[PDB]
């Protein structure tokens, strides 16, 4: 069985260094993995970039085109906005951007 | 830190602690309480310790 | 005629900046502009917008 490949926009100036190890495809790691303190850190820990990543605690994200709250990459591959909810196929990044 | 010889104008260390709070972690909050801890600004989530 | 415009224009923008441009500062690298402190981060989502 054929499997899809997802394609990311992502600029071309890219730190080649993130990719030779398991990186996270939405340039900003996030997950509920990484708590202590509050409830309303999800959004915080995935989507507010004032302040910095939690795995490469130097920059905010790795590309700014698929890791906002309403960035090119979310807009086109989370399920919340539901945008490719009528096609049949898979798309194998979906459970990295919801 | 406090209690060095502050510099003679308060623009001119405004601006340079704004510049040396960008392109770095941890910062004195923003506030600035006089009377104060000066903890920096806690965050999110911490990653591998 | 072209030249009273343009010293309408300059009277003008004499006092029209109160700041630096936010799209003038290209001489950014990569690692200042992905950097959290970057104020126009926020504004940089579609690649062709």
């Amino acid at each position: 069985q054929a499997s899809v490949c997802e394609f990311v926009a992502m600029p071309v100036s890219t730190d080649l260094q993130y990719f030779r190890t398991a990186c996270n495809p939405r340039g900003r790691a996030s997950g509920m993995l990484y708590m202590g303190d509050r409830d309303a850190d999800i959004e915080a820990i995935m989507f507010d970039h004032t302040q910095s990543d939690v795995a490469y605690t130097d920059r905010a994200t790795l590309n700014p085109w698929a890791s906002q709250k309403h960035s090119y990459g979310d807009r086109l591959y989370n399920g919340t906005y539901n945008l490719t909810g009528a096609s049949p196929i898979y798309s194998p990044c979906f459970k990295f951007f919801t | 830190s406090r209690g060095g010889v502050p510099m003679l104008h308060d623009n001119v260390t405004e601006s340079l602690r704004r510049i040396t709070a960008s392109g770095g972690r941890l910062n004195p909050t923003e506030p600035l309480p006089i009377f104060g801890g000066l903890r920096p600004a806690t965050s999110a989530g911490i990653a591998r310790g | 005629t072209l030249d009273v415009q343009m010293g309408r224009f300059m009277e003008t923008w004499a006092d029209m900046m109160p700041h630096h441009p936010h799209w003038v500062n290209e001489h950014l690298t990569i690692l200042q502009f992905i950097a959290p402190s970057n104020p126009r981060l926020r504004f940089e989502l579609n690649p062709a917008f």
